[PDB]
């Protein structure tokens, strides 16, 4: 992508989002932050769309799988799925290392990556046999929260989804019910105390998987 | 399976 | 793939379909065509169904990029996506034609093969500007009809969803639509005649797809 | 669109 202008790489990237081509649209996303410009708030939401949709797609094959094997091909072919996966949330991770979380120009766009960072370990540890990479998603969203809590209002829609997750990884991945479910109810209760001030559409979404997951818990 | 945030 | 077996190319498009990957799927099947031996009726049906997947995404694509076009942009990345599409429907015409065609041992999987040769020159034709591809689709298709009549009953599934497509030919590629609407009537009606000796579900699904399209033309 | 033979 080194020979492509910067502006033709955004374009092209929402052309292959609309045709449904996920794995070009990363492509162009990561050649648009090779760059090394700041991305604005519709490219951090483009960047994200595209590799979520490409990790998406590779932790529902390595489940379909993981499911058949409980002849060495059932193994061979799950083992060929989880290194793709893996080399996919390497990529990105190496994105936010080299210079986006660095260089962030204010908190709306740090905490959007330090979640960013949070979710692509928290999906290495879903295949994982470790504790060390449970260990780098934990601290990643910790030093969101912080920010967040500082700087953001309570409705805001990243916070938000950041506290979801947080929550889901607590549950999911770290064997702490009681953390998942007080986090959540108290996520859910100051966001509903702040409505009035709103934007209001944005928040009541994640509001109610907020609420989903906790009936599920609970 | 608990939901995380769905990509928009 | 050369260095693995047949038997485990075949296991390992079984569980990339059920994965649903089907660019691995196609891979596999390439593979153990490759193999040299004739197919059974199963291993047919894996082949047909990978790439039918992989070209239906391609175009599908090249369809919204297309009505978008009407900066270089737009046209760059179709003519990208275009091209991809043709070499695909290359490496399946390369099979056909190398050797899958001539070895076949009976009518049922000779017609199988032909029907699909008349298949992926129609998708080239659907994106060049070329008289020539026409010719090459209509041609496979016309071989493909002569043997159905004289081996196969009115009824069998294979024959019947030849009849559908090379309609859809006559209607879409070639603009006859009179060839179009009289072989789809006459296809429908004599399949009707047959019903008895029904086997009798895999029929009826075609059938209905015959007279939604008589409807839509007429 | 006319329909050709879905993919079974
Ligand atoms: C860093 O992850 C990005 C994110 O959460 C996108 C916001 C989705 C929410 O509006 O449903
Ligand atoms: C050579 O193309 C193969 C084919 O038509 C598969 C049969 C599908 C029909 O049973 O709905």
């Amino acid at each position: 992508m080194g020979s492509m202008e910067r502006a033709s790489l955004i374009q092209k990237a929402k052309l292959a989002e609309q045709a449904e081509r996920y794995e070009d649209m990363a492509a162009f996303m990561k050649g648009a932050v090779e760059k090394g410009e700041e991305l604005s708030c519709e490219e951090r939401n483009l960047l994200s769309v595209a590799y979520k949709n490409v990790v998406g797609g590779q932790r529902a094959a390595w489940r379909v799988l993981s499911s058949i094997e409980q002849g060495p091909e059932v193994r061979e072919y799950r083992e060929k799925v989880e290194t793709e996966l893996q080399g996919v949330c390497d990529t990105v991770l190496g994105l936010l290392d080299s210079h986006l979380i660095k260089e962030a120009g204010d908190a709306e766009s740090r905490v959007f990556y330090l979640k960013m960072k949070g979710d692509y370990y928290r999906y290495l540890a879903e295949v994982a046999t470790k504790k060390r990479i449970i260990d780098s998603a934990r601290s990643a969203y910790q030093e969101a929260m912080d920010i967040s809590k500082k700087e953001m209002p309570p409705t805001n829609p990243i916070r938000l989804g950041l506290a979801l997750n947080f929550s889901v990884f607590h549950y999911e991945i770290a064997n702490s019910p009681e953390e998942a479910i007080s986090l959540a109810k108290t996520t859910f209760d100051e966001a509903m105390a702040d409505l009035h001030t709103l934007s209001y559409k944005d928040s009541t979404l994640i509001m109610q998987l907020l609420r989903d997951n906790l009936t599920l818990w609970t | 399976r608990s939901t995380s945030t769905p990509n928009v």
